[PDB]
Parts: C-alpha cells; structure tokens; sequence
C-alpha cells in the first residue's frame, strides 16, 4: 500500500489591502491506493522409464 | 527388420495430460491378390469329412483312436476320440497353420 498526493489546491489569494481578514483557501487532497501480487505457475511431468 | 537407422525420432519430452508415453508403431499392408484375391478351398476336404464323419458318427458307436503307445495309466480304453483328426480334417487344416 502506498499513498499518492492527488493535488495540492489553492491556497491564499491576492487580497485587498486594509482588510482586517484573509480566506481559507481551498485545501488539497491525498488519496492512499494499494495492490496486490499475482502468482504464475504449471506443472509437467515425465514418465521414469525413458528418463534412465 | 525394422532398419535401425532411424529416419526421426518425433518425442515429446514433458506432459501430464497423457505421460508423454509413446504412440505405439503400427502397420498398413495388403494380404490381397489379384481378381483371383484368395483360395478358401483345400481347406474344404476336412471341413467335408467332419460333416461325413458327424453324419455316420451320431455319438453311441465306440471309435477311438490311440496316441501314445505304452497305454494311458489303468484298463480304460485309450483315446483320441475327438473329430476333424480320426476323419482326416487336422492334417489337411495343419497346411494352413503357422
């Protein structure tokens, strides 16, 4: 499992000037994925009698 | 003779549906002939004289032939009393036989 930084939003503008206040922005957003394993595998066999 | 010098050898070295065992040799041929493709007759005498001897052999006449010489074991009265051989038809069939 692993995390992933989906993006990092807007924070801050380009407030007026004599504003006692600011804004909240808007805040990003971080998402956590994982995965799995996936197995290969067969079989073959032989007969023991032309193998001597 | 099969010739062993081996033109090819077809394997199939690994499987586990059937073992990889082997397909066994096998053979075509013709035992035919011409029009005249083949002879069931000469074996027709002993076939005619098992019909004659079971004709004039119903089954309560004592015939019996002897094989070996010295006797059997006891007082009993030899044997061979088989048919097709104390009529004549094994030692003409006998021509036919491998």
């Amino acid at each position: 499992t692993y995390m992933k930084i989906a993006d990092y939003g807007q924070l801050g503008e380009y407030t007026c000037d004599a504003k006692c206040d600011a804004e909240f922005g808007e805040p990003g957003n971080i998402r956590h994925l994982e995965g799995k394993t996936y197995d290969y595998r067969g079989v073959f066999c032989f007969n023991r009698k032309n193998l001597q | 003779f099969f010739p062993y010098g081996s033109p090819d050898r077809f394997q199939t070295w690994g499987d586990c549906h059937t073992c990889d065992v082997e397909s066994q040799l096998m053979a075509t041929y013709v035992t035919g002939r011409r029009c005249e493709n083949s002879v069931p007759a000469g074996i027709i005498i002993g076939i005619l004289k098992l019909i004659a001897w079971n004709i004039n052999n119903p089954g309560d006449e004592v015939m019996s032939v002897r094989n070996t010489l010295n006797a059997n074991a006891q007082g009993l009265i030899g044997g061979t009393n088989n048919g097709a051989v104390i009529s004549g038809a094994q030692d003409e069939w006998f021509r036919y036989r491998r």
